């Protein structure tokens, strides 16, 4: 859910 | 980027607008303006002239999703930068911000370091 939110991020160029 | 490029940054406290002011500085951006809530920011955009927004979430009158959505939607400023900065990394507020157009999301309180590649990630996508 953390690392969700890294990969979230990343797949957002965020 | 251009080192001029207009920055407004929108914050109800004071206090994270003067330290975002001055890490913007820190990185050579000197052509820096304030608002203090999505209604002040609006308002400071129609002088024209601005090339960067850097809003915070949670403000009074309008707040920072409501003021991205309106950038966006709006016929002459809809392709205009604007980093978003939260106070926590959510799921449910960073799908918010896709939905919206963030160019950008950052949790504070942020680096000069983070804040240079934050704003260089946005930089690259868009040409500038």
């Amino acid at each position: 859910s953390q690392d969700q939110v890294d990969d979230l991020l990343d797949s957002l160029g965020f | 980027a251009d080192k001029e490029l207009k920055f407004l940054v929108v914050d109800d406290f004071s206090t994270m607008r003067r330290i975002v002011r001055n890490l913007l500085k820190e990185l050579g951006f000197n052509n820096v303006e304030e608002a203090e809530d999505g209604v002040d920011a609006l308002n400071k955009l129609q002088a024209g002239g601005f090339g960067f927004i850097i809003s915070d979430w949670n403000m009074p009158n309008m707040d920072g999703l409501e003021l991205l959505k309106t950038i966006r939607a709006d016929s002459a400023m809809s392709a205009l930068p604007v980093l978003m900065v939260t106070a926590e990394a959510k799921k449910e507020n960073i799908i918010a911000a896709a939905q919206a157009g963030a160019s950008g999301y950052v949790v504070k309180p942020f680096t000069a370091a983070t804040l240079e590649e934050k704003l260089n990630k946005i930089f690259e996508k868009l040409g500038m």
